[PDB]
């Protein structure tokens, strides 16, 4: 949040109502065709109709592929689960690559649980049983509950007497009783009876506020992977499991099918609502042939999320193969299952716009001539390099007692720090 | 350290029974209070492995360890 | 949720079981013996609140008894008797089963327990007083569904039988 | 309406193989289009599976990419139903850090063989009309159940009293008691609790009163795969490993013991074998060791029907330097039948696009169908399928009702296929890494 | 009927009394020389004199190597251990290749141990806390004093007075199997299951014969499950895993088994290890097999290989006649399997049809044989069940030539698919 | 006594090196035949082992396959006393998934050095006469005695029920009571002093002291990379026992058959491992000529780098002549109780010279079986021809594989 990252200026796809990309909006400059296609992808995600649809962002380095993916994530909001991954992460030491992929697939399917609990809470004021003749016999147990709002008497079922003595509920004890089970739970002496001279901590609690009888709604957000992990290893066997290292496990399809069934039952019951989201796999060219093949089957599943791949490798040998070159380091079989969005190189003007937006986000005052000089540097070198010069030049200016970057500061910072190409030139010599 | 070690029964009681499953050790020769300046050589790696994992703990997790 | 389908499926017994090898020494060191003793004492003291759990979750399955289902399925007569007894019980009738063999009466006992039918056994090894007591109990207690009698038992001492159905298992 | 876990996938339109009684495929039935020879072969293989008399029959579905191999496999799965197990794995799934490749292939084979157990149980089922439990402060009790046909009063033992107390059985509950083990299950309530009781905030629907006799001889069917039996018998806490997958290499002696007792259970009346299907998609990811294991594994009597798919031609077998058809050794190819799929025509592609539009619920014009069929023939079938969804979204954005040609041209221009993306990559190759 | 496997028809070797192979007997057809050689090998195994003798079945694919091995297994019988294995199974993720080979070598040595089982059974009367418990049966009642471990086992079973329990004092295992049928009428409804009183004596000794491999003893002593003590119980919680059993343990088991054989309470039955795809092993496994086969304990080992002059796995450019290095080919006897003539193929196809319950006409059989002259024998056989399914669908109870033709048009062979790809 | 666990293997006929007191090898003695120079060298190495003064001596047995290198090693194992350890492993056995290669070689080295410890204990064995709880009365066939019981001894006798008439043995120092039956009563003295001598390898000490109940790892494996500190402390304690006289060191032999399977890392470890004072005598065997060292691209005279070859003496094994081959066949026939005619011996000797010695040894059993089938008593030429027809050698099998090369898989 507070610290400024490379993408902290990306606030979303700068699209209008008609689906066209503005020239510069929401921190994004250019990439009109790619932002429009990302807009159609965002609509696809929000439609929730389709499963396993894949899109490949493809283009040169520094063309906004990751910025466009995080812009899609911003457009989708915080409700939609957006799981970033990099292809290097599949090479785990605890579990197989296909398990890492399936786990990240299930992380991108969200589930929202809605629980509505009815509770009668308050300070107990009386526990008088109601004696009667049987058609000593009791037919009801009257409990008086006091809250800051008022007092209520409950004609509870006589069977609650067992739980009252089990919980050791006494007059002046704060309790709560759930409507469904009718079991009492004790939560400490009311703080109105606590003195400053006695020492106890857990056994005192403030008088409940609000009405004695309450209807509470608890909403929890989980992923299908969260349920998978919870049901795979529930928390002396617990002692040994907690002493030993709790490694990741290759969760079986049986558990996933059972959990799918349970979630479908919840959705039928209305307790839960699905929020299918997006798995973003950057540097997908780091995946090996076995991972891409697994992804063939994974993207054909009716449960899969929408996946966003990114590659810049061009015609490169596929990892885990020998001499098998493919247009992006991805086998042609997977490329037939993905839509490709091309990203294009920026013009000097777009580079200047991005530099200005970055300076704004970093809180840096940049002069017009300094901005022009840094843009012209960025038309050489790279965009990333020119952006990276912003804050060291601001610091150099602050040292010299200047509140704004002057061209001389850009010149000096360029003379201190070199780009990849200048270093390659020095190495060649 | 206050550590106490029972190093057997005194050999003066070896004839208290004809057949006992006990280890008789002779009465110490010197004074009751013994002083000795000593030196021990250890490596830093020994300290590293001593502090790597708890040892001598009476807790069940330490016993399992 | 698998418990019922787990217990129907847990059947493998290991071919061999052995206690761990025991390190045997003459003159075991006092320090080693004390360390092992205190280690075991601490483990038993800490396991005491969870000892039965450890026992159940570690003890191996060494025995494999034949399922009571097999007594009925190994004999066609027992199957036809099961069908007959079900039909007669639905009609609220009482059944007398006669067999010449004591071991066959024992097999009929296992078969009836498998069907949760209450029964009384009267063989020739039961004294006359015991035979009269058992028959009086059968007549008195209308809940006893079957009485199994040996044909070699001196049935001539039983005058009144409050049962309406007799089944001859063997001739 | 509501968003279920299962959404519209790449094969959601496949409902089966679309065959008649004579296994002669229809042109368009059960979501299948074309592939008449391949679908007829799949029908014959499905009959061979359903007969179950022959073990270890392997069929390989070989064809060009996008010709319907996975579609045919999913059709076989749909027409097989849930009763017969059908385990589908990617070939890359067997490469595990928890177990050897051969152990993974064994578990995949044993997962594709069901064991249908049968047992008879004594079940009491009725409405609780009165329950009395008296305890000191041994327990004594009396329970009366009704079932419209009769009303019987029971004198309760201590264990039954404990179970009834634990279940919190109350009058007006429709309960089920398993006389074999005393497990008590509540089916539902028959009428409300007393209105005079506070809390108890529920008005749940009341199930109808049971009928017939209170105690019935009920036969119940439980189906478990061989892998579940193996994992359960592998260790004391084996059942937990059925979900976590923390199964090491299960001892072969345990597997032999299970194979023997299962054979006894099928010689007796206790269980019935349901042999199913293991589908190894993209089988060319298997290495020589896995194919060599598959050779011997299919010779087992407990082996299921193995279905395989691959688009590789004569290619190098993984882990070796030898080239063989389909990326499979000739020794395994000898042990299987190959089914070939043919590329589609204009009519078949148009029918597939129509079915996909119907399943995605996209109304599209006939001129749009023609241009999309031309695109699919030119580029690929999957590309046209994905343009269906993209064009639907673009049409809904403009508040249109039917996807027209303008939407297809728009989404074609927005989203590239492999060929146009490759051409643009070559046009800017210096910008990409390592040429 | 049981499911029909690839080798179901094979019932033996079909040798006459003079050890010569009949042309068609016991499911096998042809391969007379190789059947006779496997005959001499079966006699060698039955002689129980030689340890570690190895034989290699080498020949083209489909020429009966696995069928011959299973015919040997059938001729030996169920008494003689037979451990079928694949070379690719040695690449365990848990234990080293040499441990897998050694464990398979030890599996193939059997041991019939007669063990005296003493069982106490009855209905419990008293459970006085060492414990003096009582058991009652159809004969009488006895009072017994037992170790506190047996009492802890009873508590694990939660045995209460009036329950019928089965105590195997040898293994210290107690099985509570029900409450006595006498109590079965006391309550109209109870959660327990009732069982009749035992008819025999309270304490009974029964002599039983147990068949175990040496590997069973090895694994039992390596990971003990019988400690029933605090430390062993805590160890049993640990995740089970194959362990690299040491030579010390195997030597101790050898000494124990020798003592058993000397006492006469055990008999040792050397069996066969069969490695189907020996070319899947690597040079490390072959180097270990050199030492392993020279041991005086090793079983008779049978190898199969269909490779030509191919590269040995784990080497760079070393080629050998079957993928097995020349140093191991010197230690084995080689049996050659020859290609089948069309008449032998027709006989094998007829046998496979008769095993699968399939009726086939003479013209259909001849067409299937012709199909087998091209393609392969396995393919021609594999067309039987699809063609019978099409016959049943077409309302015929026998395969005709038209059904064979239709199935051959539906399903392609390896050569046809290769031609299509090329 | 039928079908013992030990059966007739490849090296069962070898009972020793067959050498005189001058280490002159007899032409045929103790199962050995020929290899006179190599057997003399093996005897010199055996004397080195028996003396045990020098540490880290390495010997390599080199020769063509079948020239009796493993046979020489087995003979050296047999001639060497069973008290002295003789660890024999194959070179592929060090590639463990539970320990590093250097750790496996370390454990193998430490398994080849034994610590011999003698200690006395007092054992009481007799027949119980009367037990009072305490007093205990024991008697033999020659003497009777009454003992006054201690609290711990009373507890021991209470835990293990002992009554009059039982025959039991009691360890006086520990109270270990085991009942061996009820009454033959022991004859001699009731209380006896017994010395007991255990030989414990350094590896057994290391593993026993590695962890609580560490001795279980001596059987199941499960021994991780044992800490170097424990090994150093044990080496120092063992040196202290040797100085104090409480223990004696018995240096043994580690035999690595087909050592060429080791990699350059293992050989580099062996280079320094043989330089410790507790290093045993290392013996290796290899048939490789100049061939590539595993894990490197470098070729070496035996697949072993020249660093290690400089630390060892090489024993060469020659081919056998006709006479030696015939004598080996005779000894194998005697080992397997097979009677052959002289012409059959000549034919088998010709086959062994032409094709292989192991092939002839296998044909011995094959011909014996074929003779037993035909109700014969002595193996004839017809049986050798029959088994030669049924069973192929590598050369003939290769020639047939070339004849039908088109039918085999990956043939080149
Ligand atoms: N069109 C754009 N508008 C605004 N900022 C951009 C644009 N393209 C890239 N950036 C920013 O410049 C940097 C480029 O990095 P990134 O988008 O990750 O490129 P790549 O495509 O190589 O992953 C990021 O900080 C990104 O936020
Ligand atoms: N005959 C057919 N009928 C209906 N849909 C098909 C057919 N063939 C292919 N498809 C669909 O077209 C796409 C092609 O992918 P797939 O069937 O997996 O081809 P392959 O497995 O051969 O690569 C899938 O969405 C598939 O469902
Ligand atoms: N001589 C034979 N007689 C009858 N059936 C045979 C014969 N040889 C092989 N078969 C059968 O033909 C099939 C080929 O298997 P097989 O030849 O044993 O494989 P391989 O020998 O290559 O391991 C199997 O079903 C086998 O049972
Ligand atoms: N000098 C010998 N005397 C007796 N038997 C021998 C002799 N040399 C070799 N043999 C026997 O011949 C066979 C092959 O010899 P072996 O030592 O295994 O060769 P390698 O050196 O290849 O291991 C074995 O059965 C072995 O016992
Ligand atoms: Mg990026
Ligand atoms: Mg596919
Ligand atoms: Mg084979
Ligand atoms: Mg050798």
């Amino acid at each position: 949040t507070q610290r400024i990252a490379s993408h902290s200026h990306v606030k979303g796809l700068g699209l209008d109502e008609s689906g066209l990309a503005k020239q510069a909006a929401s921190g994004l400059v250019g990439q009109e065709n790619a932002r429009e296609a990302c807009g159609v992808i965002v609509e696809l995600i929000k439609s929730k109709k389709m499963a396993g649809r894949a899109v490949l962002l493809a283009g040169p380095p520094g063309t906004g592929k990751t910025a466009l993916a995080l812009a899609i994530a911003q457009e989708l909001g915080s409700k939609v689960p957006f799981c970033p991954m990099v292809g290097s992460e599949v090479y785990s030491t605890e579990i197989k690559k296909t398990e890492v992929l399936m786990e990240n697939f299930r992380r991108a399917i969200g589930l929202r649980i809605k629980e509505t609990k009815e509770v009668y809470e308050g300070e107990v004021t009386e526990l008088t049983p109601c004696e009667t003749e049987n058609p000593k016999t009791i037919s009801h147990v009257i409990i008086g509950l006091k809250t800051a709002k008022g007092t209520k008497q409950l004609k509870l079922d006589p069977s609650i007497f067992e739980s009252l003595q089990k919980e050791r509920v006494e007059a002046g004890d704060v309790i709560y009783i759930e409507a469904n089970s009718g079991a009492v739970k004790r939560q400490g002496r009311c703080d109105t009876y606590a003195t400053e001279f006695d020492l106890e901590a857990e056994e005192y609690v403030p008088l409940p506020k609000g009405d004695v009888h309450k209807k509470k709604e608890i909403i929890q957000d989980v992923t299908l992977h969260d349920l998978d992990v919870a049901n795979a290893r529930p928390q002396i066997l617990s002692m040994m499991g907690q002493l030993m290292k709790p490694k990741k496990t290759e969760i079986t399809d049986k558990l996933r099918g059972e959990i799918n069934k349970v979630v479908n039952k919840y959705i039928d019951q209305g307790i839960a609502e699905l929020v299918p989201g997006v798995l973003f796999v950057d540097e997908v060219h780091m995946l090996d042939i076995e991972c891409f093949t697994y992804l063939h089957r994974a993207l054909e599943s009716s449960i899969a999320p929408i996946v966003i791949f990114a590659s810049n490798r061009g015609n490169c040998v596929i990892r885990g193969t020998e001499d098998i070159t493919s247009p992006h380091g991805i086998p042609l079989d997977l490329l037939d299952r993905v839509m490709i969005i091309r990203t294009m190189l920026y013009t000097p003007q777009e580079m200047k716009q991005i530099i200005k937006i970055r300076a704004q986000t970093e809180g840096i005052n940049i002069s017009e001539e300094a901005l022009n000089h840094l843009g012209e540097i960025g038309t050489k070198t790279t965009l990333r390099y020119s952006v990276q010069l912003l804050t060291p030049a601001n610091l150099l200016a602050k040292i010299n007692g200047k509140d704004s970057i002057e061209k001389e500061h850009v010149e000096e910072i360029s003379e201190l720090f070199y780009d990849a190409k200048s270093s390659a030139k020095i190495l060649a010599d | 350290s206050g550590a106490v070690k029972r190093q057997g029964r005194c050999d003066t009681y070896a004839t208290e029974f004809d057949l006992e499953a006990e280890e008789y050790v002779p009465l110490p020769k010197g004074d009751v209070h013994k002083k000795k300046e000593i030196i021990q050589d250890v490596t830093l790696h020994d300290l590293d492995v001593a502090n790597a994992r708890p040892q001598g703990g009476q807790d069940i997790l330490s016993m399992m360890g | 949720s698998l418990q019922d389908v787990i217990d129907r499926v847990a059947f493998v017994i290991p071919p061999v079981v052995a206690a761990p090898p025991s390190l045997r020494v003459p003159r075991p060191p006092p320090l080693y013996s004390h360390r092992m003793r205190i280690l075991r004492q601490g483990l038993r003291e800490h396991a005491a609140p969870y000892f039965q759990q450890l026992r159940q979750t570690t003890a191996p399955r060494l025995l494999q008894f034949p399922e009571l289902r097999l007594v009925q399925f190994d004999s066609g007569k027992l199957e036809a008797l099961a069908i007959l007894l079900q039909k007669l019980k639905s009609e609220g009738r009482r059944v007398l089963i006669l067999s010449q063999m004591i071991l066959m009466l024992d097999i009929l006992e296992m078969f009836l327990n498998f069907h949760y039918l209450t029964y009384v056994r009267i063989d020739e090894n039961a004294s006359s007083e015991q035979r009269q007591e058992l028959m009086r109990s059968f007549n008195r207690d209308r809940r006893i569904f079957c009485a199994i009698l040996s044909t070699h038992s001196r049935t001539t001492g039983i005058n009144l039988v409050e049962a309406d159905t007799v089944v001859f298992y063997d001739n | 309406d509501v968003t279920r876990i299962e959404r519209i996938g790449a094969h959601s339109h496949i409902r089966g193989l679309g065959l008649d009684d004579a296994l002669e495929p229809r042109q368009a039935s059960q979501g299948m289009v074309g592939q008449l020879a391949a679908r007829r072969a799949a029908g014959v293989v499905l009959e061979m599976i359903r007969e179950g008399k022959i073990a270890g029959r392997a069929v390989l579905i070989a064809g060009q990419p996008g010709t319907g191999k996975t579609a045919i496999a999913m059709g076989m799965a749909q027409a097989l139903g849930p009763d017969t197990p059908f385990t589908a794995i990617a070939g890359s799934e067997i490469f595990s850090l928890e177990m050897s490749k051969t152990e993974a292939l064994t578990q995949a084979f044993r997962r594709s063989i069901g064991v249908r157990i049968k047992e008879e149980t004594e079940i009491i089922e009725g409405e609780v009309v009165e329950i009395q439990i008296d305890r000191p402060a041994s327990k004594v009790g009396k329970l009366t159940l009704k079932t419209t046909e009769m009303e019987t009063i029971y004198d309760l033992g201590t264990k039954m009293i404990e179970s009834l107390t634990k279940d919190k059985v109350q009058a007006g509950d429709v309960i089920t008691i398993d006389k074999a083990t005393g497990k008590i299950s509540k089916l539902g309530r028959s009428f409300t609790r007393a209105r005079d009781y506070d809390a108890m905030g529920s008005q749940t629907k009341f199930v109808q009163c049971p009928d017939g006799e209170l105690q019935k001889r009920k036969e119940v069917v439980h189906t478990v795969s061989l892998h579940e039996i193996d994992v359960i018998n592998s260790r004391t806490q084996g059942f937990l490993a059925l979900f976590s997958g923390d199964t090491g290499e299960i001892k072969s002696e345990v597997r032999e013991q299970i194979n023997a007792k299962v054979a006894e259970w099928r010689e007796e009346g206790k269980a019935e074998i349901i042999p199913g299907v293991l589908f190894i998609d993209e089988v060319h990811m298997l290495d020589i060791e896995s194919f060599s294991f598959l050779n011997r594994a299919l010779e087992s009597d407990m082996a299921p029907v193995l279905i395989m798919a691959t688009n590789r031609g004569i290619t190098r077998i993984r882990g070796t330097s030898y080239q063989s058809p389909h990326g499979i050794p000739i020794d395994l190819l000898d042990r299987l039948l190959i089914v070939s799929t043919t590329p589609y025509s204009e009519k078949d592609t148009k029918q597939i696009l129509r079915i996909r539009c119907e399943e995605e619920d996209v109304e599209m014009s006939e001129d749009a169908y023609t241009v999309l069929t031309r695109i699919g023939l030119e580029t690929s079938l999957r590309y046209a399928i994905q343009l269906i969804t993209a064009a639907s979204l673009v049409c809904r954005k403009r508040k249109g009702t039917e996807v027209q040609v303008d939407d297809i041209k728009r989404v074609y221009s927005l989203f590239l296929d492999e060929s146009r993306s490759t051409q643009y990559m070559k046009e800017y190759q210096d910008a990409f890494l390592f040429n």
